[PDB]
């Protein structure tokens, strides 16, 4: 997260870390045993870490649970990143308390201008590199469809929304993939891709969660 | 720079000379051939 601030301890209780040796993507806990992340974060073996704040130190609030089911959206296109969403069913339910909680799915899509909260343990620099121990947070508005499309001509699908600033400076970055974008207490986006990080006129592109509420629900009910 | 449209995943790769990239997409973006997967020591000087 470039241009963000260190989140307050357990201010983002639904944030999880996908680990396969080391942190590689983020995710969100939607219910005691299901995690939502980006389909491009797909790996055949995944360990989900919950209750994390500082990822380099065991603080005593952590829950490390292996993924049982790993389902990528049926229409995920690896080249265009369209339908970049994935569902993970934990092999055991997570224990909910103060540091571990669920995030709510959206009833409908967010309107442009809505302020959201993005978080992750990704790169905090747009030119160099620096990875934080502590979870980073960033407040950024959902951009209009026209602005998103003019920023990335011919690359924005109906399942993608731009969130961030056209002036650059603040944005999600490598290591934040699959993380949450929460607006009004609802998960509206999943960190997906972009032209570098925090570049002028190149806001981050995020998977539009509101288009997948029905799929998510059907999948959880059927598994 | 040589920045491109790439997914924001952190899956380091090693390249030429001794520089390691955030992920493969970033590597191919620059040009650097993926020598091996993972970061890399004396195959870069940071
Ligand atoms: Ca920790």
């Amino acid at each position: 997260i470039v241009g963000g601030y260190t989140c307050a301890a357990n201010s983002i209780p639904y944030q999880v870390s996908l680990n396969s040796g080391s942190h590689f993507c983020g995710g969100s806990l939607i219910n005691s045993q299901w995690v939502v992340s980006a389909a491009h974060c797909y790996k055949s073996r995944i360990q989900v870490r919950l209750g994390e704040h500082n990822i380099d130190v065991l603080e005593g609030n952590e829950q490390f649970i292996n993924a049982a089911k790993i389902i990528t959206h049926p229409n995920f296109n690896g080249n265009t990143l369209d339908n970049d969403i994935m569902l993970i069913k934990l092999s055991s339910p997570a224990t909910l308390n103060s540091r571990v909680a669920t995030v709510s799915l959206p009833r409908s899509c967010a309107a442009a201008g809505t302020e959201c909260l993005i978080s992750g343990w990704g790169n905090t620099k747009s030119s160099g590199s620096s990875y934080p121990s502590l979870l980073q947070c960033l407040k950024a508005p959902v951009l209009s469809d026209s602005s998103c499309k003019s920023s990335y001509p011919g690359q924005i699908t109906g399942n993608m929304i731009c969130v961030g600033f056209l002036e650059g400076g603040k944005d999600s970055c490598q290591g934040d993939s699959g993380g949450p974008v929460v607006c009004n207490g609802q998960l509206q986006g999943i960190v997906s891709w972009g032209y570098g990080c925090a570049q002028k006129n190149k806001p981050g592109v995020y998977t539009k969660v509101c288009n997948y509420v029905n799929w998510i629900q059907q999948t959880i009910a059927a598994n | 720079k040589k920045v491109c449209a790439c997914p924001k995943i952190l899956k380091p790769v090693c390249g030429s000379d001794g520089r390691t990239y955030a992920n493969s997409c970033i590597a191919r973006c620059n040009g650097v051939s993926i020598k091996s997967e993972g970061s890399c020591p004396t195959g870069i000087l940071n």
